[PDB]
Parts: structure tokens; sequence; C-alpha cells
């Protein structure tokens, strides 16, 4: 029954963001720790995303893109769209349509340096850590910032696994 | 039928969670006579038998308590040596009480520590290419199922030889692992599991797996 | 049952003999260090199964199976070790490896005056006998139990 | 989903544990966050469930909150709402389902209180904004219960209204 309301989680997250900003005036630290907790969630979250689909780690990067894409539909019940691949064809752009945590939560223009929902941008980080595929991942257009629809840019950097599943570590 | 020892190990391999099912280790009793057919060979505080196995006695089987006197190391609780009573024939016949040395917690920790690189280095240059480490081991009296979550976590549960569909049990313990690690980020990703919630829900799982039927996946 | 490869190690732990028919991935390390790594593999496996078993290990370890291949083991009461390796689908190969041991290795190693225990076994006759004996019922696979 | 909320809330709790050096005012942080969420939970759930209708009767408003907040937050309305006759300021709302243990929780050896306090703070904010300021304490009595302590002023206004 989805056992949650988008509003409910939105309230919890907004209150938490309020809490950090009340803790540290500088948005730099709130961004740091929010990406830290995004990493933290993304490590355990993949343990459930792989509890349903037993996809092989990475045959190709488009497989990773579709995996992370379906992840949000599993959790946040939104379908992102993958596009804008390089001639190198390793990176990509990913579109989040509607963000439950965002829904009518305005941000102070005196707080612009904050990356509000970057937890997801870090969750995939924490996710991509686990499968031994670290990634330079972040946003190029933010529906939060005033852009039309959310758009995160994924630059994969390097692998951590050999012909054995154990891989380098 | 039961899942003997449900365990799990970190990337380093320290046994995270020694979930022991109820496992009655066999206890043997016998009233012996003048110096023994049994090989009462002393080996590092383990007064056991290597040769001359009788009456369902194994190599591990070690004296626990003659006439209900538990052994401390090699000596009697009253302070006499095992062989001190062995040379003495007046008390004979005397009741010896043998049990296989029950793996304590630190023992199982060392066992998992010594095991881990085995699976980790499991024929790294195996004849077949692109292969994995050991996925299933099958032994004389048990079968170990190890399941790597493609990185990090290794669910290692040992079940009966003839048991089937253990992979689904691994799936459910994967689920309950997630349901636990929900709560404590201060629970480090390599700290041992100490939580009674996981304990009781896995006791429910054991009660279920008393029944073979796993459906709506049974927990 | 056609298989990937077979290993024969003395109780001391040296490479008595190796045989290959299907081993596809050709390693980079030397097959000598590979043989020693397999022997440590096997002995530590034997310790593991001996100690974590809740009940008496009569013959101890049996085999392991992986995602893509599988490995089977044979402990002689002499302490000799046989190990075979292949893909998945066949009759259980415990009696297969026993038949190979009794019918070939006993026949064409021990019975040879040239064969001196504590050394390697180098003979084209035994290589033949082993080859055609695996080629006796040589379809494929293991699924050993 | 459930894993996302359960985890993410867990990081609220433990990050507070980071900024907090002891049990009790850690629990106070949990209470404060429960307040900061209930402070809008209240008037959201007002319109969509109470049909935008105010309940001056402490019993009726409290019962309706008991149904609504639990029905939408955690699905199952709390089992029982009781009023203690010895102390009309102090009533109980027992919820056998632990909302902390929905995400099965920490050993309560190093600590005592949990997300129970967070939902207690939610209840307290709902009460104090409904015009019934109160103290809501999570208690491991008969499992999870929330003891509610009404201000003598508020319960006095109630008693005067309970003079028909």
């Amino acid at each position: 029954a989805k056992k949650v309301n988008s509003e409910f989680l939105t309230l919890t997250y907004g209150a938490l963001v309020t809490q950090m900003l009340r803790d540290f005036e500088n948005a730099e630290d709130v961004n740091k720790q929010l990406e830290r907790i995004g990493y933290n969630m993304g490590m355990r979250l993949i343990e459930d995303f792989l509890a349903r689909t037993s996809a092989p780690r990475c045959l190709e990067m488009r497989e990773t893109a579709d995996r992370i894409q379906q992840a949000f539909r599993i959790y946040l019940n939104i379908q992102p769209t993958i596009s804008n691949w390089s001639p190198a064809s390793d990176e990509f752009s990913l579109v989040f349509d509607s963000n439950p945590l965002t829904e009518f939560v305005e941000l102070p223009p005196d707080l612009t340096n904050l990356r509000y929902s970057a937890i997801l941008s870090g969750c995939i980080r924490g996710a991509l850590e686990m499968v031994q595929l670290e990634v330079q991942c972040w946003f190029v257009q933010d529906q939060l910032k005033g852009d039309n629809v959310t758009e995160l840019r994924v630059k994969f950097v390097r692998r951590l696994e050999e012909v054995i599943p154990a891989g380098e570590d | 039928m039961i899942i003997y020892g449900v365990y799990i190990v970190s990337k380093s391999g320290g046994l995270i969670f020694n979930l022991d099912n109820n496992v009655p280790r066999i206890e043997h009793e016998k009233t012996f006579t003048y110096p023994l057919d049994l090989v009462l060979d002393y080996d590092s505080k383990k007064v056991s038998v290597s040769f001359n196995r009788k009456d369902g006695i194994n190599v591990g089987h070690v004296l626990v308590a003659v006439n209900g006197m538990p052994v401390n190391g090699v000596t009697l609780d009253d302070g006499r040596d095992v062989r001190t009573t062995l040379d003495a024939p007046e008390n004979y016949p005397i009741n010896l009480k043998f049990s296989r040395p029950k793996m304590t917690t630190n023992e199982k920790i060392f066992l998992a520590s010594m095991f881990y690189p085995l699976f980790a280095i499991a024929s790294q240059l195996s004849p077949e290419p692109k292969s994995s480490g050991i996925e299933i081991l099958e032994a004389d009296t048990f079968t170990l199922h190890c399941f790597q979550t493609l990185t990090g976590i290794k669910f290692i549960i040992i079940s009966e030889t003839g048991l089937n569909g253990i992979d689904l049990l691994l799936r459910k313990v994967y689920e309950l692992y997630s349901d636990y690690v929900l709560k404590n980020p201060f629970y480090s990703l390599e700290m041992p599991i100490r939580c009674e919630l996981f304990d009781n829900k896995l006791q429910e799982l054991l009660a279920q797996v008393e029944k073979t039927g796993i459906s709506n996946i049974d927990k | 049952m056609t298989i990937f490869n077979l290993y024969i190690f003395d109780k001391f732990g040296t490479l008595l003999h190796y045989a290959e028919w299907n081993r596809t991935k050709k390693s980079g390390i030397t097959r000598e260090e590979e043989a020693k790594l397999t022997y440590g593999m096997l002995f530590s496996i034997k310790s593991f199964v001996s100690k974590i078993s809740p009940h008496d290990p009569k013959e101890g370890f049996l085999y392991y199976k992986t995602n893509r291949y599988a490995l089977h083991y044979l402990e002689t009461p002499s302490g000799l070790k046989f190990v075979l390796n292949t893909d998945t689908t066949a009759i259980n190969v415990k009696e297969l490896l026993q038949q190979l041991y009794a019918k070939v290795w006993v026949e064409f190693v021990v019975r040879d005056p040239l064969w001196t225990p504590g050394t390697v076994v180098t003979s084209e006759l035994f290589q033949s006998k082993l080859d055609e004996f695996v080629r006796q019922s040589p379809i494929f696979g293991i699924r050993n139990i | 989903s459930q894993s996302i909320v359960a985890l993410l809330f867990s990081e609220i709790v433990q990050y507070s544990q980071s900024r907090v050096f002891t049990v009790p005012e850690l629990q106070t942080r949990l209470h404060d966050l429960g307040q900061d969420v209930g402070t809008r939970i209240i008037d959201l759930y007002f319109v969509r469930e109470r049909s935008s209708k105010r309940e001056t009767k402490l019993t009726q408003m409290l019962l309706f909150v008991k149904t609504t907040v639990w029905k939408n937050l955690f699905g199952k309305e709390a089992e029982k709402l009781e009023h203690a006759n010895d102390d009309e300021r102090t009533y109980y709302i027992i919820e056998k389902e632990p909302l902390v243990n929905t995400f099965i929780s920490v050993p309560k050896d190093k600590g005592s209180l949990n997300c129970a306090n967070f939902t207690a703070g939610i209840v307290e904010a709902v009460l104090t904004n409904c015009g019934f300021p109160c103290k809501v304490t999570a208690h491991w009595h008969k499992g999870t219960t929330y003891m509610v302590k009404f201000e003598d002023f508020v319960i006095a206004r109630d008693k005067q209204m309970e003079e028909k």
C-alpha cells in the first residue's frame, strides 16, 4: 500500500534540512553532510534494490543507467529518463520528473549554494560505490533552482572489479 | 531439515552474526574400567580421543565431566589431573561423559576468519573463465550456501544435505538484513550484529522452516 | 562425462599429475603455484567442513559448485587427492572419479615399476589411458552431489 | 515505499546522535523533529479527513487524531485511547505497533527512548496546535504507549465545557 505519503516524507526531509541549517549557518557543511547521508543511504538502499532484480553488476553503463532509473520508480515512484550520451558514450543525463521531497518546498535565495535533493545525487553515489563502480555524479539542471524538470549528469570514472566478483578492494 | 548455523561476514570477513539454530550436540556416556581402550591422548587442554572410536564417539568428542565433575583445562575441578584418575583403578568403574567440543563464539569467529579468503580466493585462476567464488559447498553431513550480494555481504547458511531451495532462504535473510540495517548507521557496516529484533524474526523464520513449504515468501 | 581438467596430488602435497581436456581460461601464473594454491584450497576446505559440521564427517568434504563451473574432490584413505573440474550437467561424478581412480590411476601408475611414489608421474601411456577413459562416456557436465 | 523512509528517518536519528552527547536530549531532539513535522501534519489532515471540522471535545478531537494520523502515517490506527479517572489531565494512547520498530531498532541498553519519542512529539504538536497544549511522553508500558498530560488550564476549560 506504499505505506507512506509523499507529503509525509517531504515533511520529514524538509524538517531535517531546516535542522541542519539551524545547526550550521554555512550551506557548505549542510551540502557535505547531506551528501554524506546520501552515500550512507545509497549503500544500504542497493541492498534492497538488488533484493528484487538480480541484475549483473555492469555489462555496460546503459545497464547501470536503467538500473538507477528503475530504482526511483521502485522507491519514489517516478520514472526518470536517460539521454544525452557522449561520443565517448560512458556518461549520460538523467531526468527526474517530480520529486516527492520537493513538492512545494521553496528554498531561500539567501541559501542558493545549497543543493537540496543532492541526497539522491549522493544515493546513487553510495549505490554506485557498492557495486564497485564509483561515479562523479551531480546535477546540470535543477527543477529546484528554477529549471523546468530535474536533470542530473552522470560521469562514470573507473571500475573496481576483475574477472572475479571479488574484484580489487 | 533445520538451518544449523546462519552466519554472515563482512568484506574483511569477520563473522558478523553467529545466528545459531537450536543444535543439540550429541552427548555420550559410558562407565569405563581399568586403563582404557580409548585413546586418552592429551592434546593442548583437550583430553580427547583420536583413535579407537566406539559407541558413536568421534575424534572431537572430549570428556566434559566425570561423574558430574566438569574439567578445567586438563585437571579435575577438584584439582586432580585426568590421568591422575586414569592411573587410579580403585574408583573404577567410573563414568566418563564425552561431548564433541562445542564451537564457542570466538572459535566460530576464528573459523570464519580463516575461511573467508578461501571463498575470496576460490580458484581465482579457475579453469572456466569469468567465474565466481564458491557459491555452494556440499559436505558429508551439511551443505553451506554462500551468497555474495555482488559486493560486500556474504550470507552463509549451513543446512541439511538433502535440503532444497536454500537460495530462497538466502533471499529472505537478505530481506531481513535490510529490514534491520534500516535503523543504525552508527551500527557500522562491519560491526557484529547485536540486536534482538533480528533474533526474534529469525526465530520466526526457523519456526517456519520447520515446515518445508516456503510460500508468500514464508517468514 | 567430458570435463575441464583433473589434478592429482600426493598426501604430502606435491603435484603428482595434472591433466587437461577442456580448460578454456589459460592462467597467467604458473600451474605449479596454481597446483599449490589448489592444494591449500582443498586442505583448508577439509578443515572448514570438518569443524563447522554439526555431525561426524565420515569422508568430509565432497565438492563445490560455482556460478559457471564446478569442482569435485576425492580423498583416498591413502591420503591421495583427486580433483576434477567441469561444467554443470551430468550424473553425479563421485563414482565417476572413483572408477577413474581404480580403473586407470591404480592400473597405470602404481603397477608401473618406473613409477616411484614421492615423484611426479610422467608417462605417455598413463596420459593415453586417462584420456580415453574420460572419453569413455564423454558427454559433459557434473552437477556432483 | 518503506525502506527509504525508515532508513532516512534513521539517519535523522543518528545524525542527532552525532550532534548529541547523551540519551535524554537526544530524545529531546527526536521530540523537536516530531513537533516540526506535526506542526503541519495537523492542518493537512484537518481538511482531507476531518472535512475541515473542529472538535472542541477533547475526546472527539483526540479520537479522530488517533484514527487519522495513524491511518495515513503508519496505516493502522492506534489500538486504544483511554482516559485515566484519577488524573483527568493525564490520559493514554496505546499503540501496540511500534513505529520505531517498524524499522527494527537499536538495543535499548545504551539508550532508553526512540522514534517513539518522535511520534510522541508529533502528537504533542497536534495537541498544542489544536488548542489543547499537552505533554506527550513515549512509554514502554504495555508496549508502546503515549502518556498525555493536559495543562490544568486546558483540562479546566474542558471541565467547564463538560458542565452542560
